[PDB]
């Protein structure tokens, strides 16, 4: 009944859709590829500032922060999109952070095979999460889990990163056991959906690489700069 | 290193 304190603080740090819908803005017919690209780039910037405000992450050195964010940027973008579909919008349409809704018909007719496949599998994951009744507390907790999903070996500060991982998983478990009276083990099935999200985000990386080899993306697209970090 | 990440972590 009592939600863990970790989740309470993460909720307090979650910027409600209002404000970065606002700021992303101001910054039928064929789909505007380039402005959708810049929209994804602004989404990534808002996610990086969210991370900057987070617990534990705020105490690490910039190198460890860079390592962590380099390991999960695509995953966090995809998860933000999926939770945007869960929380709002219809299953005949996809909602984008600007508030625009794109119907799956438009995707099927305009998109290539791989983007189409990716949107479809994202909708599959959305349905999965709806069936397990994913809620905002779980969303922020899973975001925090993804952020620290990197193995300790690649980081200088093992102690704090591992404390964060442990406490995040404990918070999720405690919350699911106390608020989810149904059967299934929501903890484990949420974690396996995170597995699926990471796979989908790898596919998204492949899509962006395909666009880059064809020189179809804007010149200074930030997702392409992250893709090439090595 | 990733200059873009250093940028968005350092400010703006
Ligand atoms: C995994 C879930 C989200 C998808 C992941 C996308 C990865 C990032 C792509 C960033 C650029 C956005 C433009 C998309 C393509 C386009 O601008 O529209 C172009 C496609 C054209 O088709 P094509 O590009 O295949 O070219 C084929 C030419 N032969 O027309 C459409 O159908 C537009 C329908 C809009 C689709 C919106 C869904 C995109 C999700 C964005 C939200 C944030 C998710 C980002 C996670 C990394």
């Amino acid at each position: 009944p009592n939600v863990p304190e970790l989740i309470l603080q993460l909720l307090q740090l979650e910027p409600d859709e209002d404000q970065v819908r606002a700021r992303i803005l101001g910054s039928d017919q064929p789909a505007a590829f380039g402005l959708l690209c810049r929209m994804a780039d602004q989404t990534f910037i808002s996610i990086v500032d969210w991370a900057r405000r987070c617990m534990v992450f705020k105490e690490l050195e910039v190198a460890d922060q860079m390592t962590l964010l380099q390991n999960c940027w695509s995953e966090l973008l995809v998860f933000d999109h999926i939770y945007r579909q869960v929380q709002h919008g219809k299953e005949g349409s996809i909602l984008l952070v600007t508030g625009q809704e794109v119907e799956l018909t438009t995707v099927a007719t305009q998109a290539g095979s791989l983007l189409h496949s990716l949107v479809l599998r994202a909708q599959e994951l959305v349905l999965q999460l709806l069936a397990l009744q994913l809620d905002r507390q779980e969303f922020v907790c899973l975001k925090f889990i993804i952020l620290f999903s990197l193995d300790l070996k690649f980081l200088n500060n093992h102690i704090l990163v591992k404390d964060a991982q442990e406490k995040a998983n404990a918070a999720l478990l405690d919350y699911t056991l106390c608020h989810y009276p149904h059967s299934g083990d929501k903890f484990q099935q949420l974690l396996l959906c995170l597995v699926e999200v990471r796979a989908l985000s790898m596919q998204a990386k492949e899509y962006l690489y395909h666009k880059h080899l064809g020189n179809e993306m804007p010149r200074n697209n930030l997702l392409i700069e992250m893709l090439q970090a090595k | 290193e990733n200059a873009l990440l250093r940028y968005l972590l350092d400010k703006d």
